[PDB]
């Protein structure tokens, strides 16, 4: 906002709060929230096993 | 995907370089060169599958 | 067939599936993009996640 | 996904409507009602035909 | 190009050919090329499958 930086090439999420202050280019990657869970391995319960 | 947030380069309000940097980004995406650099390091070592 | 093939599959495969269950605790980053998005989401499948 | 080409709204180059529509679309994304609109117009009609 | 309509809201992919001439807003929804394939047919129906 202070013109101290001519560009801000970085992982900046395009958001409304930021857009009212600065100008963003069109996105080069489109990301979003995702679930990170561990890779399933060999396991099973007692009764549901059979 | 849960949300659809987008990235991008930052420019001050009214800066004339935004309208050209978006053109450059779109050209890079169209030629697929953004996908190559997206696969440049995200596939750091690959998935070891033996089974 | 199950013992020969051994097709492993995670209990959760989507956001709503994780929402319905309660054994696996969710996760986020405090004062982060994910947590702020989940707050004020007013979405049926994410209001219970925020709860 | 193979490619990545988002949609948009047309606007003449010498028109200030682009920035205002940008702000409004970002407001919709933050409020999350774009997600429910897409669900209504893509899943809502197809909801009775679920697999 | 000629100002007959000043806001062409429609399914209109963001492209280099268009972006030089016409001026676009942020992507209100992102997509991409995806492969459509019929689900694998299986011999599930039939009470005499045993
Ligand atoms: C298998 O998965 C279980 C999940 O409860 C985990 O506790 C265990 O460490 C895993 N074993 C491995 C990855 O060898
Ligand atoms: C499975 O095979 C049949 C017969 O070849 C053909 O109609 C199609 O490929 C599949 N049918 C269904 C209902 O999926």
């Amino acid at each position: 906002i202070d013109h101290k930086a001519d560009l801000a090439v970085a992982p900046l999420a395009i958001t409304y709060v930021r857009e009212k202050v600065i100008d963003f280019s069109k996105p080069f990657m489109t990301l979003g929230i995702s679930i990170l869970y561990r890779k399933p391995n060999g396991t099973n319960p007692g009764v549901f096993s059979f | 995907l849960i949300d659809s947030k987008g990235y991008g380069v930052g420019t001050p309000m009214g800066s004339p370089y935004r309208d050209k940097i978006t053109i450059a980004i779109l050209q890079l995406q169209e030629e697929g060169k953004l996908h190559m650099m997206k696969e440049k390091w995200w596939r750091g070592n690959g998935c070891p599958e033996e089974e | 067939a199950f013992l020969t093939v051994e097709r492993m599959e995670s209990p959760i495969d989507s956001a709503d599936d994780l929402a319905k269950q309660t054994k696996i605790e969710y996760g986020a980053v405090e004062d982060g993009a994910t947590m702020t998005f989940f707050k004020k989401s007013k979405i049926s499948t994410y209001d219970k996640m925020w709860a």
